[PDB]
């Protein structure tokens, strides 16, 4: 379900992410817009037998689980199909614990590449939350 | 409870098809299934694949636009369906899995695409007449001539005589296949003895029994 | 994404004997797969994750390399290890190899030639064609030359070869002349000439009487 902004900004604030580490739901938000144009079911594979997985493309090497990659470490401890639902809940969950390891929203290379240094909280300017 | 697939499929150019995968036995809704496409001589392409519960699609560059899957969750069957076909679509499609707890392929489906019409065969006899000894060995063959499309199921003498037969396979000229099958038996059975070659090509419900008579 | 290449492509091998075959990737991969596919059955997962074998391989066949070189090396050539194997990087975009066939080996034998004329049937159609079967032999090349009449060729002819037998390790081939019913009635010598390893001079099959 392609979520649309606002919609899922309420649901991101509700769900803690504002200012989570330092981050506000400027960041949260404009990730989700350029890792996967806010669709849910998102999926995109990668060079090493690893799919990206949801809103936010988490790597099944090191976060969740999908029992056909290598150097599976599933460090959120979760089912990637998981991370393929209508209601963020288990992937703000694993969103917690990657930026938590010490690196920051870094691990988000679309986050990296459009959303950093930026105006990321024009992702909400106009929003209501 | 298997990982079963449609029956062979015909098509003229330019429409679209649909080839199902009634993936059966395990909880459907959690596992990816694959989509591979083999051309006989040049082998295997990946065409992409579906995860069941979520609808989430991967494919290959060349095969977006021309193919998208469906899965549907009640009949636990996936569907590939393939736009706008043309001559180089014709292949096997295989589905499968490949994952840590299962891996098993499909049997495959074939699909030719054409404008041309099921063609019952001809079946014609070889028989030797000049029977000069290579050894006290008769070879005896059925040519079966002018068909579309495949396959055909030659059988000789019912069944029967299974040690010794040699069916090559068939070659498409003019836009219809050429088949060929031998038997050989020691010279004592032909003429003496009877052997019938039963031709079936089920695409045009023919069923032929030629006799090789001398 | 990256090009596989395969090499050999095709190859043979004695049972109880060493077979290294390689697939080398244009790019770096991280892990490769092998895939085994028999005759008429779809392929089968055969080394997966570089040298994890699947259930159901036996132990005698180990895959190896990293980045660029890969392979799959049977110790002792079992007759059931006789197949096309196949490589792939399960990579963003997936794509297999060629292949490698793996025939089995065994002594060079002569084809037994036959020639078949017109059947009765097909010249009331308004065609002939002469059939012509060279079976059982080994090695797998042959090469079959025509002569309408004496000295010809000919260009419409359709050949198709058998596949390793299996109760045996023979190959098989059809060879036909289709010709039109009067262009056949305005000849006499059809001629099959068979040239294999197995001898030096040709196997010639021949008949003669279209006329009378």
């Amino acid at each position: 379900k392609v979520f649309g902004r606002c919609e899922l900004a309420a649901a991101m604030k509700r769900h803690g992410l504002d200012n989570y580490r330092g981050y506000s739901l400027g960041n949260w938000v404009c990730a989700a817009k350029f890792e996967s144009n806010f669709n849910s079911q998102a999926t995109n594979r990668n060079t090493d037998g690893s799919t990206d997985y949801g809103v936010l493309q988490i790597n099944s090497r090191w976060w969740c689980n999908d029992g056909k990659t290598p150097g599976s470490r599933n460090l959120c401890n979760i089912p990637c199909s998981a991370l393929l639902s209508s209601d963020i809940t288990a992937t703000v969950n694993c969103a917690k614990k990657i930026v938590s390891d010490g690196n920051g929203m870094n691990a988000w290379v679309a986050w990296r590449n459009r959303c950093k240094g930026t105006d990321v909280q024009a992702w909400i300017r106009g929003c209501r939350l | 409870v298997q990982l079963q697939q449609s029956g062979a499929e015909l098509m003229k150019p330019g429409a679209s098809v649909k080839i199902s995968c009634k993936a059966s036995g395990y909880t459907f809704s959690d596992y990816w299934i694959e989509w591979v496409k083999q051309r006989p001589g040049h082998g295997l392409e990946w065409i992409g694949e579906i995860l069941p519960g979520s609808g989430s699609t991967n494919y290959h560059e060349r095969f977006k636009g021309k193919a998208t899957f469906t899965a549907d969750t009640s009949s636990s069957t996936a569907y590939m369906q393939l736009n706008s076909l043309t001559s180089e679509d014709s292949g096997v499609y295989y589905c499968l899995h490949g994952n840590y707890d299962f891996d098993g392929w499909g049997q495959g489906t074939t699909l030719t695409v054409s404008s041309a019409k099921t063609t019952p065969p001809s079946v014609y006899p070889l028989a030797p007449g000049s029977a000069a000894q290579t050894n006290s060995m008769v070879t005896l063959g059925c040519l079966v001539k002018g068909y579309f499309p495949e396959p055909v199921t030659v059988t000789w003498n019912s069944g029967s005589l299974s040690s010794g037969v040699h069916t090559f396979p068939a070659v498409l000229q003019s836009d219809l296949y050429t088949l060929s099958s031998s038997v050989t038996v020691p010279s004592s059975p032909r003429p003496s003895e009877t052997v019938t070659c039963n031709v079936a090509h089920p695409a045009s419900s023919t069923k032929v029994d030629k006799k090789i008579v001398p | 994404d990256i090009v596989l290449t395969q090499s050999p492509a095709i190859m043979s091998a004695s049972p109880g004997e060493k077979v290294t075959m390689t697939c080398s990737a244009s790019s770096s991969v991280n892990y490769m797969y092998w895939y085994q596919q028999k005759s008429g059955t779809s392929p089968k997962r055969w080394i997966y994750d570089t040298s994890k074998l699947a259930s159901g391989v036996p132990v005698r066949f180990s895959g190896s390399g990293s980045g660029t070189s890969y392979s799959l090396t049977i110790s002792s050539m079992e007759t059931e290890d006789a197949a096309t194997y196949y490589c792939q990087q399960w990579g963003r975009n997936p794509t297999f190899g060629g292949g490698t066939k793996l025939e089995i080996k065994r002594a060079d034998a002569a084809p037994t030639v036959s020639i078949f004329p017109p059947s009765s049937e097909q010249l009331t159609s308004g065609g002939a064609s002469v059939v012509c079967f060279l079976n059982n032999f080994y090695p797998k090349d042959i090469n079959v030359k025509w002569k309408i009449d004496g000295s010809e060729r000919q260009n419409g002819v359709l050949n198709s070869w058998t596949d390793q037998d299996s109760k045996d390790s023979t190959y098989s081939m059809s060879s036909t002349l289709t010709l039109t019913k009067d262009e056949y009635e305005r000849h006499n010598s059809y001629t099959c000439e068979a040239t294999h390893k197995t001898s030096t001079s040709p196997i010639v099959k021949s008949f003669n009487r279209n006329e009378c």
